[PDB]
């Protein structure tokens, strides 16, 4: 939510299956599936 | 521009209020 500035893209969570539903640029999706692929590790 | 590190032993706790 803050990873745009102070909003334009979207971002919506899923708690019960993991899910994530963005609304926005391509290089924030991308950027971020890195970020999550980096992210998801222990 | 963007960017993501590690740390070994250093808290984003603590350094979240020092950036």
């Amino acid at each position: 939510n803050n990873a745009m500035s102070r909003a334009g893209a979207q971002v919506i969570a899923d708690a019960r299956t993991n899910r994530l539903i963005i609304l926005g640029p391509p290089q924030a999706r991308a950027k971020l599936v890195q970020l999550a692929q980096s992210l998801d590790t222990p | 521009d963007y960017s993501v590190i590690n740390l070994r032993y250093g808290w984003v706790m603590d350094a979240a209020e020092v950036l």
